[PDB]
RNA sequence: CGGAGAGGUA
């Protein structure tokens, strides 16, 4: 359970729902690290009845000691609360105090929240354990195949967006000399120049690379050329990102009425435009990863001639034995064509007549190769050789 | 040691009894099945009924050796559908829930082939599954020998399976949106185009609504035949002249012969629901009330599309004197705590004071709430206004018993008010804001111990009740009514709860279902 | 084509040795040894053996009578 | 302002002007990170303790 | 391109009047626009015979019993309402219900015009009883379409009949029920088909096949000059 | 796009999602305003006062407007990139009051209640009631429905417990926990207890001669001797305990 | 007794958008016509669209071409957007092919004379490269409603040629039908109503053509119903 | 693949 000590350090609204509930917490917004490791909150300190700009990072018993202003105080003039009386709170709990007597201020409206629940728009309409499964289903969003903007958001798309590495950023400013699906090249500001020649500033973009979770990123270039680009600034739109703002998934027109009964308890009708328009179309990306061996029967080959297969399954390959990359492939195709030498010629009886009957082909080496699995299917994008020295660089590689 | 491992006998129990013939995927609602029957995805039946398939397919002469079925079924040829449809006519299938903590957990249905991923629940059946459509994912087997057939469908199918049986009385209750589609058409108004005429019957009552002539509500006089079950079984056929609104004869329509008129008049609730499907299977039986539950849900959803009930933000109402009420207890309030600066009452008291205030003020916010939905709608008949029963949807939306509680619509529009801080204690300031107005960072703060806690204590408590159903089924499970009668005229004496002066249960509630160990006889 | 067991629990109370007698009738229908009684509406045998047990047709005095005569037939 | 900002503005609502502006999100790895990296004239966390 | 046409329509009666009408294929979302169509051509408008005004031996009332019968005005106006009369000749024709002695009046007792029919023999109306055994009925039997309240006739007529003259809703069309559902289908590959089934009850005075055939031939027509 | 069961805002509290319709509907009337003016070429000028009152909209909101920006170009992009709706930020616990959105409902010249009468596409007539309509942010979890289908008959074998396991080529069967096999218990099902434990789980002559049997096209199955029994009898045989087999 | 409705001005909006109004409507015909005609335009018209995209230089959707300002699949995204018609035959093969820089439009494409492009500036992709240069043949063929990227591959047996592009083709031509239904005045008699569609296509039909369409479809769906079988 | 340890979901 939650302590009255997590305001501002911990998101109280964000955590998994399953048996470590709790145990597992968010960082805040704007919560850091102390140099010791205890955690710290900036805070507005208010000087008399004025509220500084200046921040001081209050510690989590350093918090206790001091009475603190909610983020909800309303300030005119230079800083001065325009009520008498102000909500606060000093060991946890909530308070009515004098306004010369806070001692300092929240620093925003939402450095309560995860970054996860910081994104949800209208979080104070929501129930805090609703709103618990909406920052939890957050996180499971899925890229789309393009990102749309929310309509309805909080301002911290574009923070989480460039802050994440997901989104090229422009680490010098300059003017875009030459923009690509791959590259972007900045011919970089001479004020911001390096003694010398440092140049140009290349910024190569992760193109349909799996993810951990399968799903494909890949970076849009967002510029084009001749745009000028200052120091901080988005070059190419990451996955589920437009325009440098955090895009999780799509609007939707929405229409709240239990249509002929399709709509039970939380299920959902969706229009067959939705499918017309490629929106919420996802790419996925899978690795099936093929792996030569060093047996006793003789190391295992990468070759194109496998042994009991007819030509549909050979066509698709190289001479190399590796598939040819954007091939349309299905469950049972053959990828890589791995064989491991059967220095062990000799076996059963019943084997030899089973080959002999069935008319299998008969050989000293055996079949290995990694075929794609039955359920899944698609189109060969990368193929990746790894190759340790003493080993024969051959075509793919 | 190898004749015990965990979690006893191996092959019998965990771990880990997987079986074929089984799949498991998740599940959407289809409001067009009938109850006995389920959708199925046609790729699950297709590598459900492989076997049956290939025995089809070597019995048609279609295909001659096990590769040649394999090759025609791989191969999606239009011949295997038809194949499909005959392995499927009525070979019904088990769906279980992942977690099965009553008898319900597992019911049979009979498979339509439907297109999709998922498997399309029966809406009105996953109420008795304690199931929702959130992504979670049902279990489906295939009873696959002909007398498991059998005993699926003789008891597993939810047909036979309509009452729970942890006390008796329908499982199989209308629960949230056809119940809204039902209330919404069963009300009546007063004053609607249609208003006052006479029908032939529930006949020109459907003609005039579908028309647009006449508004589903309206004071309409309509001459019914209903049918009453008397003497040793036969059907008197009472017609009468009855003062009712159009959607009530629509619905009229759709109850079957032997059913009383005073079941599908008045506003239908949930608890009015339960009442006529209880009435209908302890009258006429379970196939007029299988029929009617599935004719009602058609009806019900229907006639919610119809309706267009809908939620916004304007629908929900805010007391236009809650913020007075809320100043006059932060006035008591400020007294209280200045008579506790006064040292003129104690810690406790002044706590308690501040509690009672709250509680007052909380009590009188959700009064008001409700008193401006019940009648928020306000209509003349021939210049003067008259009260009625709420247009308003939100009213409908928990009035009807659809979902939600007077609690929770009270929480939405005024506030949700007090609850317990971290110890457990009730927090001196309510949660004095709505949902519809805005949350101060605190209050949501606040707020969001509770569902924390609840959370938590959701965990703990289903693993604790799967304990609990496991040490209860050990001690319980070896005991099997075996006998008709042994004679015991020993008995209990069982007698209507009461505590204090309210009568907690009825008598006439217990006495139902037993056997008497004497004859009883009359007070006087 | 009827799926519902009210019609088989009224003629056999017990309605579960009910089950028992239906799934035999429908396994040897199902395999040879005696034949359908009412007309195949592309029915499983269960169902067309649960229409044989409604309309009264199969009981078990009915049922045990005639397979107590497939057998003096087997041995004869 | 911003270059990409001027590109497409997302309108705010909010009605309190924010003071301190949200910090660099990954701050606490990389403030782990380099404590434990960087060198140490003095005894402090990192190799240099160690 | 090409078309799915649903050849293969089934039927099914029960008496002349319940008809379950189904048919298969109807091809994605044409099954429900085909229904829809076809309950509001049944339903708002077709030609029909129904009683329009009706003669009250005294004054006209609606709150008040027969003058001599111990059977209440209400009821006979509900009863005329499922007469199924057939009017062959001009629309608006005069039918007399004069019937003396005690007993069932039903259709039976109405005199015969010879260009209006009543294809319904016995339809239970009144039930004279010794009060003094006479009804003496004058009302009208017009044509129309769809259904029209007696409001909307009086307030569209300036001249008003004499008191005892009272205007009765007319029933013109001669199916009284409609009803429509589309289930869904399966041909081959495609199981997003849908049958289109229609269960319709008339008056008794058509066939229910002839009244959806003869609208779905006024749907056509309607359709003639926007056909290639 | 979207229909959604109103029955789950009631009840789950979640009334944000409401809020977010009407603003996402206010948002996309916006954008449809502005998208017209685009197709109708409308002066920059004109562009520019629209979307400045709309960036102006509410009390004490600090966003800031053109003409900073340049004068045509930059304009012109921003209304292009504008011309499906305004992204609207909202603080989380310091947003839109109800009445922004209203304004906002106003600008984009639909109903203020968020509100507008549909027609049911099925049918093609009116609801009896005006419902809610707008633009919600809608998110498609990592739990996709190919990820969650698997079904089988026959596929993969496991040692020592004979029971599909393993794999995703065909993945295993389905773990008929003993909570189902209570279910199965407290009604009175029986057999298919008995298949579910023994002939289509363990016993692998018993799989593949009732597989044969299908095949053959008849639903078929013998008690017996059940093999379970037969391996447990002979296991405590060798303990020298004796099993007698004495009916009742 | 019942009149029958006559084609009366149907008016331009624009090349997407047209009204097209029904004047002598009779009673109980208004939205009952307007529901029959919309159904049938939103479900069940003719169209051209695209469905197999060869790019010469990338191999697979996922491969981004040098040179280019978009992914393959974004020009596949915005290929789908191809307003275009043929009337001559049906099915076409475009081909495109441009150089330089600047934002390859739907007007750079080699069109035939049997081709229509409705949407002479739509934008394909952007080129930025004086060295880069596209060159696409696009299939584009007639058909009705939706094919989803699933079925053609069975009409094939799996695109033999690698490199090829598979689109979902999006043959509808119409995205918006509205009905009104208003209160026409006329000599004749006294009620009766104009009936008034709103359609917004993808400039590839024209609206008399398209109520025709839907009129002789619904026709001959009707033709089962004015003479019932059995 | 037999059973334990870990993250995530429901």
């Amino acid at each position: 359970d939650v302590h009255p000590t997590h305001y501002g350090r911990v998101c109280p609204i964000e955590t998994p729902e399953g048996p470590n509930i709790g145990l597992i917490n968010s960082l805040s917004v704007y919560a850091q690290t102390n140099e010791y490791g205890f955690l710290e909150t900036p805070y507005r300190k208010v000087t008399d009845g004025v509220v500084t700009d200046e921040i001081h990072y209050l510690s989590a018993i350093e918090e206790g000691n001091y009475v603190i202003a909610q983020a909800n105080s309303n300030l005119d003039e230079e800083g001065h609360f325009v009520e008498d009386l102000v909500t606060c709170r000093s060991k946890g709990e909530s308070s009515l105090f004098s306004r010369d007597q806070v001692d300092y201020m929240d620093v925003s409206t939402q450095q309560v929240v995860s970054v996860g629940a910081s994104l949800i728009p209208f979080l104070e309409h929501d129930d805090a354990n609703r709103a618990l499964m909406g920052a939890n289903m957050q996180r499971q969003a899925v890229p789309t195949l393009r990102a749309d903007k929310p309509l309805v958001g909080t301002g911290m798309e574009r923070a989480v967006a460039v802050d994440s590495g997901v989104t090229a950023v422009a680490k010098r400013g300059g003017v875009v000399q030459y923009v690509d699906a791959s590259r972007i090249v900045i011919k970089v500001n001479e004020d911001e120049m390096y003694p010398g020649e440092a140049g140009i500033d290349i910024y190569n973009l992760t193109k349909y690379t799996r993810s951990n979770q399968n799903t494909c990123i890949n970076q849009m270039p967002c510029v084009s050329l001749g745009e000028p680009v200052e120091r901080g600034d988005v070059l190419a739109d990451g996955p589920s990102t437009d325009l440098g703002e955090l895009a999780l998934g799509q609007n939707m027109r929405v229409a709240f009425m239990p249509w002929n009964g399709y709509n039970f308890e939380d299920s959902i009708l969706v229009s067959e435009r939705v499918v017309q328009e490629d929106r919420f179309t996802t790419i996925h990306i899978q690795e099936l990863a093929c792996v030569s061996r060093d047996t006793k029967l003789g190391p295992e080959e990468i070759t194109a001639d496998i042994p009991n297969v007819g030509e549909a399954a050979l066509s698709k390959l190289d001479e190399s034995g590796i598939v040819y990359i954007g091939a349309e492939v299905t469950g049972g195709d053959i990828l890589v064509g791995k064989v491991t030498p059967k220095g062990e010629t000799q076996l059963t009886p019943e084997e030899k007549l089973l080959r002999a009957i069935f008319g299998e082909k008969a050989s000293d080496v055996k079949d290995s190769s990694l075929r794609v699995p039955n359920g899944v299917s698609g189109t060969v994008i990368d193929v990746q050789v790894f190759t340790r020295d003493g080993v024969e660089k051959d075509k793919r590689a | 040691d190898m004749i015990k491992g965990k979690q006893g006998r191996f092959r019998q129990n965990l771990l880990g009894k997987r079986v074929d013939y089984s799949g498991r995927s998740v599940i959407t609602v289809g409001p067009y099945l009938r109850l006995h029957q389920c959708g199925l995805p046609k790729k699950m039946a297709l590598e459900l009924f492989k076997p049956f398939i290939y025995g089809k397919l070597e019995l048609r002469g279609l295909a001659t050796t096990i590769k040649a079925a394999k090759k025609m079924v791989e191969r999606e040829e239009a011949v295997v559908w038809d194949i499909l449809d005959e392995v499927i006519r009525e070979h019904p299938v088990l769906l279980n829930r992942a977690p099965t903590l009553h008898r319900l957990g597992i019911q049979a249905f009979e498979p339509v082939l439907i297109e999709g991923k998922a498997i399309q629940l029966h809406p009105l059946v996953c109420a008795a599954y304690n199931a929702d459509f959130d992504g979670d994912q049902m279990a489906v087997h295939v009873p696959l020998t002909l007398e498991a057939q059998l005993e699926a469908r003789a008891l597993m199918m939810s047909t036979n399976n309509i009452l729970s049986p942890a006390n008796g009385e329908p499982i199989i209750v209308p629960s949230q949106d056809v119940v809204l589609g039902l209330y919404y058409m069963t009300r009546d108004c007063v004053n609607a185009k249609g208003e006052g005429m006479v029908l032939t019957g529930p006949k020109e009552a459907e003609r005039l609504y579908r028309s647009g002539l006449a508004s589903l509500h309206a004071r309409v006089k309509v001459r019914i035949t209903e049918y009453e079950k008397d003497a040793n079984g036969e059907l008197v056929a009472k017609t009468s002249l009855k003062d009712t609104t159009v959607g009530r004869a629509i619905l009229w329509m759709i109850v079957p012969k032997g059913l009383p008129y005073s079941i599908v008049n008045q506003a239908l609730g949930k608890k009015a629901i339960s009442k006529m499907l209880n009435t209908c299977y302890r009258i006429l039986g379970l196939k007029p009330t299988v029929i009617f539950a599935d004719q009602i849900m058609y009806t019900g959803f229907a006639y919610a599309a119809r309706s267009g009930a809908s939620v916004g933000i304007d629908d929900m109402v805010i007391p236009e004197k809650k913020h007075e009420i809320i100043s006059e207890a932060e006035a008591e309030v400020a007294e209280i705590q200045e008579q506790f600066q006064s040292g003129l009452v104690t810690a406790g008291e002044r706590y308690n004071k501040v509690i009672d205030i709250w509680a007052a003020a909380n009590d009188r916010v959700s009064k008001a709430m409700m008193d401006n939905l019940q009648t928020e709608t306000v209509i003349n008949r021939d210049g003067q206004e008259e009260k009625q029963v709420s247009f308003n949807s939100i009213y409908m939306m928990a009035d009807s018993g659809a979902r939600g509680s007077a609690a929770q619509i009270r929480q939405l529009a005024g506030m949700r008010g007090l609850m317990a801080k971290p110890d457990g204690s009730i927090i001196e300031t309510p949660i004095t804001a709505n949902f519809r107005e805005g949350l101060n960072v605190l209050q949501y703060f606040i707020s969001t111990h509770g569902a924390r806690k609840g959370l938590a204590d959701t965990a703990l408590k289903t693993a604790n009740s799967g304990y609990l159903t496991r040490r209860l089924v050990d001690v319980a499970q070896d005991l099997v009514v075996t006998e008709d009668d042994c004679g015991t005229h020993e008995g209990i004496m069982m007698t209507p709860v009461i505590e204090g002066g309210d009568v907690k249960e009825p008598l006439r509630d217990r006495v139902l279902g037993r056997v008497t160990a004497e004859d009883v006889l009359k007070p006087g | 084509a009827r799926v519902t067991v009210q019609d088989a629990v009224e003629k056999i109370g017990n309605r579960f040795d009910l089950v028992l007698v239906a799934a035999r009738r429908a396994r040897q229908m199902q395999v040879g040894g005696k034949d359908p009684l009412v007309p195949e509406e592309n029915d499983k045998t269960t169902v067309i053996a649960l229409r044989e047990i409604e309309e009264g047709l199969i009981n078990n005095q009915i049922l045990d009578v005639r397979e107590r005569q497939e057998q003096q037939e087997q041995e004869a | 302002y911003s270059y990409t900002e001027k590109k497409r503005i997302r309108k705010d609502f909010g009605k309190r002007p924010q003071v301190l502006d949200v910090p660099y999100l990954l701050s606490i790895q990389l403030d782990s990170f380099q404590k434990f990296i960087e060198q140490d004239p003095e005894g402090q966390y990192g190799l240099e303790a160690a | 391109t090409e078309f799915l046409k649903p050849r293969l329509v089934d039927i099914e009666q029960v008496s002349s009047t319940h008809a379950k009408v189904t048919l298969e294929p109807l091809e994605r979302g044409f099954g429900h626009t085909l229904g829809n169509a076809l309950r509001r051509i049944l339903l708002s408008s077709m030609p029909g015979c129904a009683v329009t005004e009706v003669e009250i031996d005294g004054v006209l009332h609606e709150y008040s019993t027969k003058e001599g019968v111990q059977e209440d005005i209400l009821e006979i106006l509900l009863n005329l309402k499922g007469l199924a009369v057939r009017v062959q000749g001009k629309d608006e024709v005069i039918l007399t219900l004069n019937k003396s002695g005690i007993g069932p009046v039903t259709a039976a007792d109405i005199t015969h015009d010879g260009d209006v029919e009543i294809v319904k023999p016995q339809h239970v109306i009144c039930h004279l009883t010794d009060e003094n055994a006479s009804i003496s009925m004058r009302i009208k039997v017009q044509r129309g379409r769809g259904y029209v309240p007696a409001s909307t006739r009086i307030h569209s007529e300036e001249d008003e009949r004499p008191i005892g003259r009272l205007l009765v809703d007319a029933c013109y069309s001669p199916v009284e029920r409609i009803a429509y559902n589309v289930e869904a289908a399966r041909v081959e590959q495609r199981t997003d088909l849908d049958k289109l089934v229609i269960e319709m009850e008339t008056n008794g005075t058509i066939d229910p096949e002839e009244a959806i055939r003869r609208a779905a031939t006024i749907l056509a027509e309607q359709l003639e000059a926007f056909v290639d | 796009d979207i229909v959604l069961n109103p029955l789950g805002v009631p009840s789950r509290m979640n009334i944000g999602q409401i809020l977010e319709t009407h603003l996402g509907m206010a948002a996309k009337g916006i954008g449809d305003k502005i998208n017209a003016m685009l197709k109708q070429q409308q002066e920059v000028a004109k562009l520019r006062e629209f979307i400045q009152r709309a960036y102006d909209l509410g009390a004490d909101v600090r966003q800031k407007v053109d003409l900073s920006t340049f004068s045509d170009e930059e304009v012109m992009r921003l209304a292009e990139n504008l011309r499906k709706g305004m992204p609207i930020a909202t603080p989380v616990f310091d947003g839109a009051k109800e009445a922004e959105i209203k304004e906002l409902l106003k600008l984009g010249d639909l109903p203020t209640s968020g509100q507008i009468r549909l027609y049911d596409g099925r049918t093609g007539e009116q609801f009896e009631r005006p419902v809610t309509v707008g633009y919600m942010y809608m998110l498609k979890l990592n739990h996709l429905v190919d990820d969650k289908m698997h079904a089988r008959s026959t596929g993969s074998y496991s040692l020592v417990t004979q029971q599909p396991l393993g794999g995703k080529a065909q993945f295993g069967g389905q773990r008929f926990g003993e909570m189902e096999v209570w279910a199965l218990e407290a009604y009175g099902a029986a057999y298919t207890l008995q298949e579910m434990l023994t002939v289509k789980s363990d016993d692998v002559n018993g799989r593949t001669k009732m597989y044969k049997n299908i095949v053959d096209g008849n639903h078929q199955m013998e008690p017996g001797m059940p093999e379970s029994f037969n391996v447990l009898l002979k296991e405590i045989r060798s303990l020298g305990i004796n099993i007698e087999l004495e009916d009742e």
